[PDB]
């Protein structure tokens, strides 16, 4: 996977809700991964690596 | 050889106990207590044994009246020798 | 609504908060938390994209 | 008579908990030192890991420091170092250990989440490891002060609670605190508080807790074991052999893990008696302490904590519980697989000139394999002065040798096997047959029983050494005594492709021949006139043939006549032996009627005939096949004429709802459907023109203008006959091909167009690359998915064996045809065939009994059935079977290689689960996973729900989250009242009255409401129906036996309603039960028999349960299973295939089942 | 490799399955023959003896 | 588009850069302590890291 | 230890490293021991260790 | 590849190739349940006992072999023996009951 | 308003399955440890499995999780325990060195003193030189030398 940012879904499997859901992915050449991504709730979280 | 073990297992019906008894015979034969009850072939113990209960000559009966003869035909000859053990006594 | 999901305050606080998630299990320090927080995404040398 | 000490042939197995004198007694001395070797001289140092003075030698009947070097010296220990001089084999024996300056807790009981410490205590895990670490204080006994018994304080509240009182006031912090609290803990007393304390208090939170741990309690008594020992005081060490130190090349040496991990424990527990000895302070002793424990931990189980990693090695170190568990799965050396001697391998081809008896074994393969019995014989006869010369001899290869072999190879068996091993047929004894070349040539009729393709798959071979092992070769797993699939009475011998061809081409007609219409006397001419070129060999021709038939009472009649039939097949009458009736050669023989032809002359003349039949129907087709000429060129595929025309009227409808879509006629997915179905039905055009073409196209004359007939066009003889090819390739190679999809699923629009014979352009391909693909996978995967549920099927089964013969119940299924939709999916002779009656059925008039009560119902018998208008036939089978612990021959039926009745102690569980999986590869809701989901009686997503009791039914209450449905049975109560979640669109008549089990709503049911509610026959008759639609929709024969047997599996548990024997909630066995109420309806008190409910347990779920431990440790999870049985002091009988597998003894059924059964009877006996 | 005269027919189920039917010609004009080159080692090595 | 490929070169140049790394820790390491002009950019760096 | 000292320089000084026999001159010892030496000091390799 | 007897692993007794002279083939959990379908407890044990894993029953065995007397007196095989020590090594007490 | 480890598993039941990244960061902040979750996924995995098929029975695969969940602080690895447990006692200070090495003084001297007021004390030692110059025992095994 090339180096950069990534915007990705994960529609239908995630919470059975239908509602989909969206995360960002930052991955860098060497280095900590930098994710975004929502929840059921419509609360943006990030998580290092 | 023997190819089909149909009629062995015609004669005694469990057809696991045909591999057993006959494997007994097998042995009766192969070292050497007793000698063929049907003209070898030149085939082993294995077909002979079968052979023998196809023609329906050996079967668990017959085997275990003549081995329970046996045990009193050398019953028979120590019959002085272990009389001879009062020292027992 | 995420900054009311928020439990921290100030920008200290965050990098506490950061620094426990990384390394857990371990107490903080505000050396410790500014220089991973800089040595993770913002160093020259742990972080490239090329 | 003394029972006896010495090692005899022991019964069972024991496993407990070992008490520091116990485990003293293992040990023959303390090991004191973590060095191991000299260094120079590689000698033991004295008392360390490795010594000769605690162990044993290092040489065999030979003393360390060499005093005594003798083999005549034994039983002496030596004076300069006590060392009995034995072999070094006792090396691999003894036992050691050590003794522990501190207590140390063991990690299997500490941390195995039924921590045992905790909850025989009572007590919390982290109150527990609080204490262990020294990080606060647990009182022990507190007496009558202030304080709980098992309360924990800290450093203040200790302080002060000491100081308020001296005495009568108890604690302690560390391992020495929880021994302390085992020690003192008496299980009698709390065992009297709690029935008490049960009996008082009424709610279920607290009883259910209360009564769970009293029984527990009561089987901690019971076992033996006592709560001391999970606290450590003696740690064995393990023989020095089984953790070597052996050197290797370059003077490096190489050593286990065990060393590593057992020298760190030596040496701080060694730390710790110096720093008791020195009186430090506590901060340090108990850190000492601590590091004692993790050394101790890592070495019994590492895999929990931190994982410690040996020395210079990232890898962490491998203990004691992964010495036990292995890895790669569950598998546990007996089961993984294991290196077997006399053995070997190599790439196979077909030598049709074979019987179906043997295989062709190579020279040298021959001779390396018989090496010993080549010895043997060789100065048996006197060839040979001594064995050594027999090496020399046959290293040398000296002439004679060969003829030896010829000797030991001629009646002595061989077995061969293939890699993707599923049903029992996978591996089959044949008769060597010695070759020149190194490739094993197997018969062409097993190939389709071993999926053994030519494209170089590699076959293995192993001898059958002892005269038992030759004998089960050659009346079980030989070829000739399997002719049959042990999933489907149907013959396995079946031609294949090249033979089928060849009957094919010979039996068959065209419209003009030579000598067509002429007669002849017999077969003998017509081959006579055949084989001189003057007659052809399909020509219709009346022949005078002399067919017979056994229809006398146990008889053959005789009876001669002039049928009208073709050279060919007259030719091919000479082969067929006996009793068959000319009817059988006279067809145009394909695949099926070549198939049934062999069935039925089985079910007429017997074994032998079958067999030596089959061997000259395959020597013929090869024959007639080879004269035939048959080929394959490019112009034998015969792509339509109007193809191009076909083409062009869907390719007029695409741009038809085109130009729709531009004027907005219609929408856009309207659009792609009504597209997607006009070249949907184009493919069917051009593919049933084709096949028209390909099919009756050959126009000739006899005689008159013309005629036409069946084509004589090679492609299609091959596609017909059933050797090979099929309608659907067939279609890919004339007409055009499919309208191939992507990976997502949105099948594209225009379709592959052109064919095979004509090029594919970039595209095309590009797209029939993705489709290939996935194909691939699916194909390579669903392996792995079949594999697996024959794992899951044979881990449910197993131990299941014929054991009884005749339980004697009238209790059976109604077995009637299918009856799907339109006629008969599925017939009733088929269903019904093999099978016993339950009991004796009637004619449409009674007083008349055709089958008598219990008969297998044979061909002859179904036959009877079938002329008589007879529906339905009642069926014993294994699911209903009166017997416990097995099923019953009369019950279960008589499908195997042998047409006769199943025979006592041949196990059914291996055999129903192998021809349940094996066909699972053809698998593709559906499929596969459908199949899964159904033996695990997992409960579907959108369920229907059955009415819970019959009568009048009504809506009540209003809308939260359910709108409850409130029941009104007539004469009965009505405290049923079901909630049901009202957004679910409801069927049931709220005006009118449901039967229990009616459909209150639309959707799948879950088989365990369908158990419930319906019955035990009932959701047998629906797992069983379920699966096998699953099967016969991909064209799948398995009989309903199987799956019956894996449904009495399922099955096989049920709880407790009643009491008055044993607890209320309890989930038993059926078995155990009914064998404990049927004991008690009578004798006992009068009756106090308890009522139960029958319970469906998924596959893997009741393969969960198994009395066996030793079993267990096996496919589940080994630590938990091992010390879940070791703190109950669970007994482990074996009994069970899979534990005497492992403890390497004689299964318990088939040819041992003898063995098993006397031994069984003269334990528990005088 | 080598092409060559090939004809399809069955020939007496030797070629049954996959299997291949070879001409003795074949094998004598040594067309189809391989050259292998095994290395083999030998370690003279030091021992305490 | 989001697939990048590699090759022979790319990836030595990674090992090495480790290689570099593992070799800077030291030469930085024995910096600290470090005499005036007797030790020279040889003692400092090894071969077998890299 | 000595001996790993001895190392140092004639790593990169001799080119590649100094001879096997070559150190052993260095040393105030009978100079043949560098091979017994060499030898015993290594620690075995762990069984387990993954092919 | 054929073998009749060769070397033999130091771990657990079991055969293997040391010499390019191969060890045996490898008899899996299918083969086992293949046997079992079949009558055949003998093969099956004479499989996994004496050709096998039983270091005894492997030269007692071969004696008979060359005297042309076929038999096994098979014993217990040495990874179950193993097994034994493996789970007796810890805190776990594993017998053998009664006669 | 709070307690966590209901959630994680409340939700992890209502659906059904919960990936295996999932648990661990709906974990609570109090158990992160790695091979903590190597036996809980079996926990779940019994009552429910999701380990990216189990028993029914659940019930007591609660309570003992519940039990896990309080017992989520102290990390164990003795490391921590004993640097924890050491990082208690107070520095020293360089007056507070000669109190607690003057005390050491006192007390050896004391039973110095005490042993030179038995009678006994003195004999053995007398007997003991007679046995040194009687060659039956050496002068290093009797005294280390005298003040001097
Ligand atoms: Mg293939
Ligand atoms: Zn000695
Ligand atoms: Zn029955």
């Amino acid at each position: 996977r090339s180096p950069g940012v990534f915007f990705d879904s994960d529609k239908g499997k995630t919470h059975s809700s239908g509602k989909v859901l969206y995360n960002a992915r930052i991955i860098p050449y060497r280095g900590s991964w930098l994710d975004f991504e929502f929840d059921p709730k419509d609360n943006l979280f990030v998580r290092i690596d | 050889a023997r190819v089909t073990v149909q009629d062995a297992v015609e004669k005694i019906g469990n057809r696991f106990d045909l591999v057993l008894v006959a494997a007994r015979r097998a042995r009766q034969m192969q070292v050497g207590g007793k000698d063929p009850l049907v003209p070898e072939e030149n085939d082993k113990t294995t077909v002979i044994a079968l052979r023998e209960i196809e023609e329906g000559l050996i079967n668990n009966q017959i085997l275990d009246v003549r081995e329970r003869q046996e045990q009193q035909e050398q019953e028979a000859a120590e019959l002085q020798a272990v009389t001879a053990i009062a020292e027992g006594r | 609504e995420t900054l009311r999901v928020d439990p921290t305050n100030d920008r200290l606080s965050a990098l506490v908060e950061i620094y426990r998630m990384m390394r857990p299990g371990e107490p903080p320090t505000r050396e410790a938390a500014e220089s991973l927080f800089e040595n993770l995404f913002f160093s020259e040398d742990r972080y490239d994209l090329s | 008579l003394k029972a006896q000490t010495k090692t005899e042939e022991f019964d069972a197995i024991k496993i407990a908990l070992a008490s520091p004198d116990m485990i003293r007694s293992w040990s023959f001395g303390e090991v004191k030192k973590p060095e191991t070797i000299n260094y120079r001289t590689f000698k033991p140092e004295r008392d360390g890991l490795f010594c000769a003075r605690i162990f044993g030698p290092v040489k065999d009947y030979e003393c360390l420091c060499g005093k005594y070097k003798r083999l005549k010296h034994r039983g002496v220990i030596c004076e300069k170092c006590g060392v009995e001089v034995t072999q070094t084999k006792v090396r691999r024996e003894r036992m050691g250990h050590i003794e522990l300056a501190s207590p140390t807790a063991h990690i299997w009981f500490l941390k195995s989440l039924p921590s045992r410490i905790g909850l025989l205590l009572d007590m919390p895990l982290r109150d527990i490891e609080r204490v262990l670490y020294f990080e606060s204080y647990v009182v022990i006994e507190g007496g009558m002060t202030n304080l709980e018994r098992q309360q924990i304080l800290t450093e203040e509240q200790y302080l002060d609670a000491l100081e308020e009182f001296g005495d009568e006031f108890d604690a302690k912090m560390g391992a020495e605190a929880i021994q302390a609290l085992l020690k003192s803990m008496d299980l009698e007393q709390e065992c009297e508080q709690l029935r008490e304390e049960l009996n008082e208090t009424n709610s279920e939170t607290k009883r259910k807790k209360l009564t769970k741990r009293i029984k527990l309690l009561e089987a901690f008594v019971q076992s033996g074991n006592k709560p001391e020992w999970m606290i450590l005081t003696v740690l064995p060490v393990l023989p020095p052999d089984l953790r070597p130190l052996v050197p290797l090349d370059g003077g490096r040496f190489a050593t286990s893990d065990l060393n590593d991990l057992y020298r760190r424990v030596i040496n701080r527990n060694n730390r710790l008696k110096r720093l008791l000895d020195l009186a430090a302070p506590d901060i340090i002793v108990r850190n000492e302490k601590r590091m004692l424990q993790e050394a101790v931990d890592a070495l019994l189980d590492n895999g929990r904590r931190g994982r410690a990693i040996t020395g210079s090695n990232k890898r962490p170190l491998k203990s004691l519980a992964d010495m036990i568990k292995g890895k790669q799965g569950r598998f546990r050396q007996n089961l993984l697989g294991k290196r077997v001697d006399y053995s070997g391998r190599s790439v196979i081809t077909v030598g049709p000139y074979l019987r179906l008896h043997q295989c062709g074994l190579p020279k040298k393969m021959a001779l390396e394999l018989f090496k010993p019995f080549i010895y043997g014989k060789l100065e048996l006869r006197g060839l040979a002065t001594t064995i050594k010369a027999a090496k020399k001899m046959v290293e040398r290869e000296e002439a004679v040798v060969w003829d030896i072999l010829d000797e030991v190879i001629r009646e002595h068996p061989v077995l061969l096997n293939r890699a993707p091993t599923l049903h029992r047929l996978g591996i089959q004894a044949f008769e060597p047959v010695l070759i020149e070349g190194k490739a094993i040539q197997l018969h062409p009729l097993v190939c389709a029983a071993y999926n053994a393709d030519f494209d170089g798959d590699q076959m293995a071979v192993h001898v059958p050494l002892t005269l038992e092992a030759q004998l089960e070769a050659r009346a079980l797993m030989m070829s000739t005594n399997n002719i049959l699939s042990p999933a489907n009475g149907e013959p396995i011998i079946v031609p294949s492709q090249d033979v089928v061809l060849g009957l094919y081409y010979m039996t068959r007609d065209c419209v003009n021949a030579k000598g067509e219409g002429m007669v002849l006397t017999g077969p003998k001419e017509a081959e006579r006139l055949y084989r001189s070129g003057l007659a052809s060999l399909h020509a219709r021709v009346k022949v005078r043939i002399t067919e017979y038939e056994k229809d006398a009472n146990g008889e053959l009649v005789a009876k001669t006549s002039l049928k009208d039939t073709t050279v060919g097949r007259a030719i091919l009458w000479m082969i067929v032996p006996k009793g068959l009736p000319y009817s059988i050669v006279n067809q145009a023989l394909g695949k099926k009627a070549i198939s049934k032809m062999l069935n039925t002359c089985y079910r007429i003349l017997g074994l032998k005939p079958t067999v030596i039949f089959a061997d000259q129907i395959m020597y013929t087709g090869f024959a007639y096949a080879a004269r035939s000429g048959a080929s394959v060129g490019i112009d034998d595929m015969v792509i339509p004429e109007k193809k191009h025309e076909i083409i062009s009227e869907a390719e007029a409808e695409v741009a038809e709802i085109q130009e729709q879509f531009q004027s907005g006629l219609v929408t856009a997915g309207e659009r792609y459907n009504k597209v997607i179905d006009i070249w949907a039905a184009a493919n069917d055009r051009v593919s049933k023109a084709m096949m028209d073409n390909l099919q009756t196209e050959t126009v000739i004359n006899r005689d008159g203008q013309e005629e036409k007939q069946v084509s004589f066009n090679s492609i299609y003889m091959m596609a017909d006959s059933g050797a090979r090819g099929s309608a659907a390739q067939i279609r890919q190679l004339a007409g055009m091909r499919g309208l191939m999809a992507k990976p997502d699923g949105s099948i594209i629009e225009t379709p592959i167009t052109a064919n095979f014979r004509e090029g594919l352009n970039v595209l095309q391909y590009f797209i029939s690359t993705h489709g290939a693909r996935k194909g691939l996978a699916d194909t390579a995967l669903k392996t792995a998915n079949s594999g697996y549920l024959t794992r899951r099927l044979v881990d449910v089964a197993q131990d299941l064996v014929v054991t009884e013969d005749d339980c004697g119940t009238h209790e059976g299924i109604m077995m009637t045809p299918v009856i799907e939709g339109g006629d008969v999916k599925e017939p009733l002779r088929d269903r019904v065939l093999g099978r016993v009656t339950a009991e004796d059925v009637l004619k449409p008039g009674t007083a008349d009994i055709l089958v008598p009560r219990n008969t297998l119902l044979h061909e002859q018998w179904c036959d009877l059935l079938e002329e008589n208008s007879v529906d339905a036939v009642k069926v014993r089978s294994v699911v209903s079977c009166d017997t416990d612990f097995g099923v019953c021959a009369h019950c279960y039926g008589r499908d195997l290689a042998r047409g006769h009745i199943i025979n006592k102690g041949e196990a059914i569980g291996v055999i129903a689960a192998q021809s349940i999986g094996e066909p699972g590869t053809q698998l593709t809701t559906g499929g596969l996973p459908r199949v899964a989901d159904l033996f695990e009686a997992r409960r579907p997503k959108e369920p229907a729900i059955l009415a819970e009791i019959s009568g009048i039914v009504s809506f009540g209450k209003e809308t939260k989250g359910k709108r409850r449905l409130v029941i009104t049975p007539v004469d009965g109560s009505d405290p049923y009242e079901e909630m049901i979640p009202k957004w679910r669109q409801l069927n049931v008549f709220e005006g009118e009255r449901v039967e229990r089990g009616d459909v209150i709503s639309d959707g799948p049911e879950a088989p365990h409401d369908i158990l419930r509610l319906r019955g035990v026959h009932a959701v047998t008759r629906y797992i069983v129906n379920e699966v096998q639609d699953v099967y016969r929709l991909q064209g799948v024969k398995i009989n309903d036996k199987h799956i019956e047997v894996i449904v009495r599996q399922m099955l096989r548990k049920a709880t407790i309603v009643n009491a008055g024997s044993s607890d209320f909630l309890e989930g038993e066995q059926v078995e155990y039960s009914r064998v404990k109420i049927a004991n008690r309806e009578l004798e006992a008190n009068g009756k106090v028999g308890a009522t139960y409910s029958r319970d469906l347990l998924g596959i893997t779920k009741a393969s969960l349960a198994t009395e066996s431990f030793i079993s267990a440790a096996s496919f589940q999870e080994t630590t938990r299973v091992l010390t879940e049985a070791a703190v109950a002091g669970k007994r482990d009988e074996l009994r069970g295939l899979k534990e005497n597998v492992i403890v390497g003894r004689l299964i318990p059924a088939g040819t041992g089942y003898a063995y098993h059964q006397d031994r069984m009877r003269r334990r528990a006996a005088g | 490799g080598q092409n060559m005269r090939v004809a399809f027919m069955p020939w007496n189920g030797y070629n049954f399955e996959d299997s291949i039917l070879v001409s003795e010609r074949v094998v004598q004009e040594d067309r189809f023959t391989t050259i292998h080159i095994q290395e083999l080692a030998c370690v003279s090595r030091d021992t305490k003896l | 588009g989001n697939r990048r490929i590699r090759s022979v070169g790319e990836m030595a140049e990674n090992q090495f850069r480790v290689g570099l790394v593992r070799v800077e820790r030291a030469v930085k390491e024995r910096l600290s302590l470090g005499d005036l002009d007797t030790l020279m950019p040889q003692d400092m760096i090894n071969a077998k890291p890299i | 230890n000595k001996l790993n000292r001895i190392s140092r320089q004639m790593l990169q000084e001799m080119g590649r490293e100094p001879t096997p026999e070559e150190l052993a001159e260095r040393m105030l010892m009978p100079e043949d021991k560098i091979r017994k030496v060499l030898k015993i000091a290594k620690e075995p390799i762990s069984m387990e260790t993954p092919i | 590849h054929a073998r009749s007897t060769g070397s033999y692993s130091l771990v657990t007794q079991q055969p293997l190739g040391g010499k390019a002279q191969f060890g045996g083939q490898r008899f899996g959990e299918m083969e086992v349940w293949a046997l079992e379908a079949y009558g055949a407890a003998y093969t099956l044990q004479e499989m996994l006992t004496v050709k096998s894993d039983d270091v005894n029953g492997r030269t007692k065995m071969y004696k008979n072999i060359v005297d042309g007397n076929h038999q096994m007196e098979p014993g217990m095989p040495e990874s179950f023996n193993v097994l034994l020590k493996e789970i007796r090594s810890l805190g776990i007490n594993i017998e053998l009951e009664d006669e | 308003p709070q307690s966590q480890l209901k959630l994680l598993v409340t939700r992890g039941k209502e659906q059904g399955y919960l990936t295996y990244a999932e648990v661990n960061d709906h974990l609570p902040e109090d158990i992160v440890d790695s091979d903590q979750i190597e036996d809980i996924i079996q926990m779940i995995n019994d009552m429910g499995i999701q380990v990216m098929n189990t028993a029914d029975e659940d019930a007591a695969e609660a309570a003992a999780q519940v039990l896990s969940s309080v017992e989520s602080g102290r990390t164990t690895d003795p490391v921590r325990m004993y640097m924890r447990e050491m990082g208690t006692v107070e520095l020293l200070t360089r007056e507070g060195e000669i109190d607690i090495a003057k005390r050491i003084e006192d007390g050896i001297n004391q039973v110095q003193c005490s042993v030179a007021e038995y009678p006994e004390a003195i004999t053995y030692l007398l007997e003991q030189y007679d046995r040194v110059e009687a060659e039956e025992a050496r002068l290093s095994d009797l005294i280390t030398g005298f003040v001097d």
